RNA sequence: CCAUAGGUUAAUGAGGCGAACCGGGGGAACUGAAACAUCUAAGUACCCCGAGGAAAAGAAAUCAACCGAGAUUCCCCCAG
RNA sequence: UUUUGUAUAAUGGGUCAGCGACUUAUAUUCUGUAGCAAGGUUAACCGAAUAGGGGAGCCGAAGGGAAACCGAGUCUUAACU
RNA sequence: AGGACCGAACCGACUAAUGUUGAAAAAUUAGCGGAUGACUUGUGGCUGGGGGUGAAAGGCCAAUCAAACCGGGAGAUAGCUGGUUCUCCCCGAAAGCUAUUUAGGUAGCGCCUCGUGAAUUCAUCUCCGGGGGUAGAGCACUGUUUCGGCAACAACCCGAUGCAAACUGCGAAUACCGGAGAAUGUUAUCACGGGAGACACACGGCGGGUGCUAACGUCCGUC
RNA sequence: GUAACGGGGCUAAACCAUGCACCGAAGCUGCGGCAGCGACGCUUAUGCGUUGUUGGGUAGGGGAGCGUUCUGUAAGCCUG
RNA sequence: GUUUAUUAAAAACACAGCACUGUGCAAACACGAAAGUGGACGUAUACGGUGUGACGCCUGCCCGGUGCCGGAAGGUUAAUU
RNA sequence: AAUUCCUUGUCGGGUAAGUUCCGACCUGCACGAAUGGCGUAAUGAUGGCCAGGCUGUCUCCACCCGAGACUCAGUGAAAUUGAACUCGCUGUGAAGAUGCAGUGUACCCGCGGCAAGACGGAAAGACCCCGUGAACCUUUACUAUAGCUUGACACUGAACAU
RNA sequence: CUUUAAUGUUUGAUGUUCUAACGUUGACCCGUAAUCCGGGUUGCGGACAGUGUCUGGUGGGUAGUUUGACUGGGGCGGUCUCCUCCUAAAGAGUAACGGAGGAGCACGAAGGUUGGCUAAUCCUGGUCGGACAUCAGGAGGUUAGUGCAAUGGCAUAAGCCAGCUUGACUGCGAGCGUGACGGCGCGAGCAGGUGCGAAAGCAGGUCAUAGUGAUCCGGUGGUUCUGAAUGGAAGGGCCAUC
């Protein structure tokens, strides 16, 4: 089963990362936000991290969900744009 | 793969219903037993005892 | 007739088994019109010109649809609340 | 006259209130379905768009 | 031995041509399947025999579905 | 003509005259146009033959489900969501 | 006597010149080999195509032979080459992606054109809200690298200096994303439907792999 | 075979700086005309005058037409 | 001696000789759906097939592989019942 | 060596000088015993090398005799051919220019003679690649099949021993 | 009646012999002043041979075909899927026979939950050391450990340990991401029943990203979906799976 060679030429087919939902958009149960793929729960995303970090999200619908970990675990708070 | 020595398929079962469930297991590795719970045509859960009953 | 890029492959992917109907097609007889143009004797075979059943078939069962009569000893075997409850201005009937 | 091709009849004839006939759905099943759960329900069909076109051509009469 | 085999004679008749349609015996490959063996082309091409003015088929060990139709043939539908 | 690209030293033609290549059949689908309208239309055939007659039948006014079946609902599911 | 010797006829063809739109679709000229033999020749006959014949070269079977000629299946098939006829007006491509026994072919998407719809959809610009780890820089980390301080001659730690596509404790321009706003452009925008063509692109600028920061080189990106 | 300003020829007819002037395209303007669309003036099936604008173009899409042979209109009309 | 008629006449083909092998005659083998015919009106000192190629001196070791020849006890094994 | 790559091997011979030739050696890239080994008189339009003779093969061509070539009278082809008002040079350019640019040069038109460009003519490259081409050909490619073989049942019976 | 022996038998085997189908390219007689053929007699062979159907061999004797592509010509070599990083111009994405590696699994737990716990390494001490072994304190700061590449991530740990378990559940799914398409992925919430926790709550397999094969032809189980006169049945559908 012989394809081994080196040669070094090889790809990976990547996908997925992207920081797709970029900003604070109307809102929507829509991914935006994904980036290493898994993710799990999210909610009205505020953008997180440490140190520096905490993006602030601000907009969205009422159940954003995305995130997975790279980017500021979970989220949602009490934000929407009047209150929640 | 399909070694006869390495991981097989268990159709697994259950007790009265006629139900299915699958998933994999080996052979070296202790077997010829099994049973979990997994939730029939509906009702309760109980027995799935599977092929290879302790 | 160089349909190059045969339409089967690449389309033809996954194909569900399937059987059928013995069943003529066992057409409604129809758009709720039983009696008038239905031999005004309400029952119903074949004979017809503006609603038929075509004769070649086993069974009915109207739907109701459009206008329905104003007289109609509604047979035809057949059902539906859409029957029962609209063509009930007259003639009941179904049979067997 | 033209012959439908009766292939695609028994793969996807249909014809939702609306052409579009609806073709069929599932992948892997009855050869490898000890895999996955989620992911793996028949639901039920769907149709096309961009390959719609090809899939249409069968049919004519109202047919089964 | 018979009797046949064979022989002679005689009267009838056949024999050969023939365009196509028709019955029948034998029967491809290119081609298509975007390759190729199943499969297709097609029982087509062709070759052989036979007969008619037409040939062939034809008065159910047919079909139907619990109602019934009623030999064969040809036409439109059923249906791509 | 073919090409990314040809005055090209890449292809074709000595010249003239005549001929020389998207047709045809049936089927299906769009567009325009005409007829009629929840109805439209006949086929073979008959024929005082382009009439008139013939509505066998084809399409549409209902759809959903693999189907039995139900039906402006219906599948799905034990579910009435 | 002799598949004996020399040599005409006769049979054959080793060499050179000429011819090469010839006198000639294989010959002429001068030489050359055999010449009682597996010889040579007249007449007629017999072997038929996947078949014949063959002292064997795939040679010969009527100027035709790795399967004759004639007629037929036949308008075989040709994703290939060529060619394709009158006139005016409007719009106007692509040479990409994804599959492909696919790579000079196709098919869906993309881009062209024609129709019907639909919202102050589209686009440039001003401001607002966003994520970034590129250029640049740096050397805490990964790893290179010096030079100076503690190792029966050197890692390890301190100070001073660099280097990096697969380093980053920093970080632009900027492109992209969404929100308002004025103005402008014969809805430029999107959807569905008829007809497409089109997937060989070449050069120049900028950012890069390669190659030698070689090539009218080659492969991406963008204008 | 000059062949490393296109040639001539140049001490500035080179370069550097500064500023004015002139040549220069199917670009723009002027004048006339053609066609599509939006408007304007009206008129008002409609249409025409003004105006803004659009009119390079292979594959290819769309839209208009000319011409030829034959049929109807045709023992009608044209012609020794 | 023969050969590529029409670019090769040769070291190639043939040859006499040698060897292996097959054939008991309705021969083996070949032409042929068959009948039949050739082999041969011959019959093992004969006929066929293969290789070597006068003559001289010779022609060594390998039977593992493939092929062929013999055995066929035992294993495996078709139709058939 | 009809077999040796290194290779013009090394030594000897022939030569003024010999990558060939002849005689050796053996280091046989990669001879070898009837897909015969080593010899062999004779024969050979057979391959290689040497010599004598002979000479225009040559140094180096000269003259001459004839058939054309040239001129006149008669008859009268050919391939090719987009159109021509068809020069050189350097550059340009789809990259080797009569045709573009610059420049040089050149009164108009024949006849004999030569071939250096017209990428000259001829033949839709014979090499190379490609086509999901073609043909023959090979075999332990595959799938079939004639032929040769196996046995069962038929055509096909009678008894007997085990 | 059976375990078993003899005779009758029926029938399968080998082997014996016979004539009478069958052969005779032996002789003789007619048709016939024929070498054919046919009849007859005779001989030799004989249920053999041989033929037809079926069947195992063998079968380049012949026939039909296949014998890939990418490629700085082709060929040799190498590669044809999937996962990670750089190229990849700080949103996706984008090539080259460009620079480096991994997958074609594993796991009754290596999953779920609950409760709890935190590296590596060095320094000083310590018997069995003389580099590192378990102990003690200290410096103890992703420099540890993640089941397997690389990237990203991880202390609320996903890293480590134990108790209890089977959520590696069944039926659906707002709305999204990503694809030409087939398809692929994410997913709160709902219904039925679960496990763990006092409880809020967590669980629809593993820290995530590779561990894969469409269709057809079928096999197995389930179901009154269908079942060609009817009742069944075969077969077909549907669901689960190979
Ligand atoms: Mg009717
Ligand atoms: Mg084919
Ligand atoms: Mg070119
Ligand atoms: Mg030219
Ligand atoms: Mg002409
Ligand atoms: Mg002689
Ligand atoms: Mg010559
Ligand atoms: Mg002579
Ligand atoms: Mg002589
Ligand atoms: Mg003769
Ligand atoms: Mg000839
Ligand atoms: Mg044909
Ligand atoms: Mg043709
Ligand atoms: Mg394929
Ligand atoms: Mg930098
Ligand atoms: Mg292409
Ligand atoms: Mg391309
Ligand atoms: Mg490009
Ligand atoms: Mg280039
Ligand atoms: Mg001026
Ligand atoms: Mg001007
Ligand atoms: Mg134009
Ligand atoms: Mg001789
Ligand atoms: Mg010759
Ligand atoms: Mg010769
Ligand atoms: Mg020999
Ligand atoms: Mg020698
Ligand atoms: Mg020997
Ligand atoms: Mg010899
Ligand atoms: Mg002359
Ligand atoms: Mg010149
Ligand atoms: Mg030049
Ligand atoms: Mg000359
Ligand atoms: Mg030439
Ligand atoms: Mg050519
Ligand atoms: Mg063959
Ligand atoms: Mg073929
Ligand atoms: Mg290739
Ligand atoms: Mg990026
Ligand atoms: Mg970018
Ligand atoms: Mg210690
Ligand atoms: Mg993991």
């Amino acid at each position: 089963a012989h394809k081994k060679a080196g040669g070094s030429t090889r790809n990976g087919r990547d996908s997925e990362a992207k920081r797709l939902g970029v900003k604070r958009f109307g809102g929507e149960s829509v991914l935006a936000g994904s980036i290493i793929v898994r993710q799990r729960g999210t909610k009205f995303h505020a953008g997180a991290n440490v140190g520096c970090g905490r993006d602030h999200t601000l907009f969205a619908k009422a159940d954003g969900k995305v995130k997975f970990e790279v980017k500021g675990p979970k989220n949602r708070k009490f934000i929407s744009i009047e209150a929640e | 793969a399909k070694g006869i020595r390495e991981k097989i398929k268990l159709v697994s079962s259950a007790g009265t219903g006629h139900f299915y469930t699958t998933t994999k297991n080996k052979r070296t590795k202790p077997e010829k037993l099994e049973l979990k719970k997994f939730d029939p045509v509906v009702r309760q859960h109980v027995i799935y005892k599977e092929a290879k009953i302790k | 007739g160089f349909e190059g890029g045969q339409m089967p492959l690449y389309r033809r992917l996954p194909k569900f088994g399937f059987t059928s109907r013995k069943a003529a097609i066992t057409a409604e007889i129809r758009l709720s019109d039983l009696a008038k143009v239905e031999g005004g004797v309400v029952d119903l075979n074949t004979l017809k010109a503006a609603n038929i059943i075509g004769i070649q078939i086993e069974f009915a069962k109207v739907i109701l649809a459009g206008e329905v009569t104003t007289p109609v000893t509604v047979r035809g075997l057949r059902v539906t609340k859409g029957a029962r409850a609209a063509i009930e201005a007259a003639g009941g009937k179904i049979e067997e | 006259p033209k012959i439908k091709t009766v292939r695609g009849a028994a793969k996807r004839f249909k014809k939702t209130g609306k052409g579009g006939f609806k073709h069929k759905h599932a992948n892997l099943r009855h050869i490898l379905t000890k895999k996955a759960t989620k992911r793996k329900r028949h639901l039920r069909p769907k149709a096309m768009v961009s390959k719609g076109d090809l899939g249409l051509v069968i049919a004519c009469l109202p047919y089964a």
